[PDB]
């Protein structure tokens, strides 16, 4: 129940919504995660070890993967960015939603239940990310049949 | 009462619930009705993502309430 983003010393104001805080096109509900506004400037934060998502995004993007994680290092607080959840499940599709207004994108995942969209539809880049339940869920680039 | 739920796959599900059910346990009946477990299950009533910690009658959920759901899914 306690959130510990809600004493983030890396963020200032209350909480709120992220389509809020950074308002696009995205689609229908997939930004209202609770997040803050970046106070601190980038804390230089290690590569995650679980990266598949950064891979995946790399692999669409042609961005590097030490790029998008400053991105996200300067958009989010640190608090949901390296966390017990990031060392042991990975990241999510939050980061993905970040990410997609950063870089204007609209990510295709193709995971187990079927195929899902986030990310501005105000935008021209459209990515895809092949989405596993595994255990756990592993991200890759493109699609699968 | 009887509410429904918009799936991010498009699907409109039909669900039974009580007007002092939690959360969590509308969590698990979606994952009954559908497979999702309740780690990739956010739900929101008006753009508001819900707290599993609470029930309906908080967040004034009338029956025939659409609520939706967003995966938050891991990885
Ligand atoms: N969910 C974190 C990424 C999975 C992974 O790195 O598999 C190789």
């Amino acid at each position: 129940l306690p959130a510990p983003l809600t004493n983030d010393p890396t963020a200032i104001g209350p909480v709120l919504p992220f389509e809020e805080l950074h308002p696009r096109r995205y689609p229908e509900n997939t930004a209202t995660f609770l997040t803050r506004l970046r106070s601190l400037p980038s804390n230089h934060l290690p590569q995650p070890t679980l990266n598949c998502l950064l891979s995946a995004v790399s692999d669409q993007t042609k961005v590097s993967e030490e790029h998008l994680w400053e991105s996200l290092q300067t958009i989010l607080p640190d608090s949901q960015l390296s966390n017990e959840e990031t060392n042991t499940l990975g990241l999510s599709t939050e980061h993905l939603t970040a990410l997609a207004h950063l870089y204007n994108f609209q990510a295709t995942v193709y995971s187990d239940r079927g195929p899902i969209l986030f990310g501005p539809s105000d935008t021209i880049k459209r990515i895809d990310i092949t989405h596993t339940t595994g255990p756990p869920s592993h991200f890759s680039p493109g699609k699968r049949l | 009462m009887q509410i429904f739920v918009k799936t991010l796959t498009g699907k409109t599900i039909t669900l039974e619930v009580e007007p002092s059910d939690t959360i969590e346990n509308v969590k698990a009946k979606i994952q009954d009705k559908e497979g999702i477990p309740p780690d990739q299950q956010r739900l929101i009533f008006a753009g508001k993502q819900l707290e599993d910690g609470r029930t309906l009658s908080d967040y004034n959920i009338q029956k025939e309430s659409t609520l939706h759901l967003v995966l938050r899914l891991r990885g």
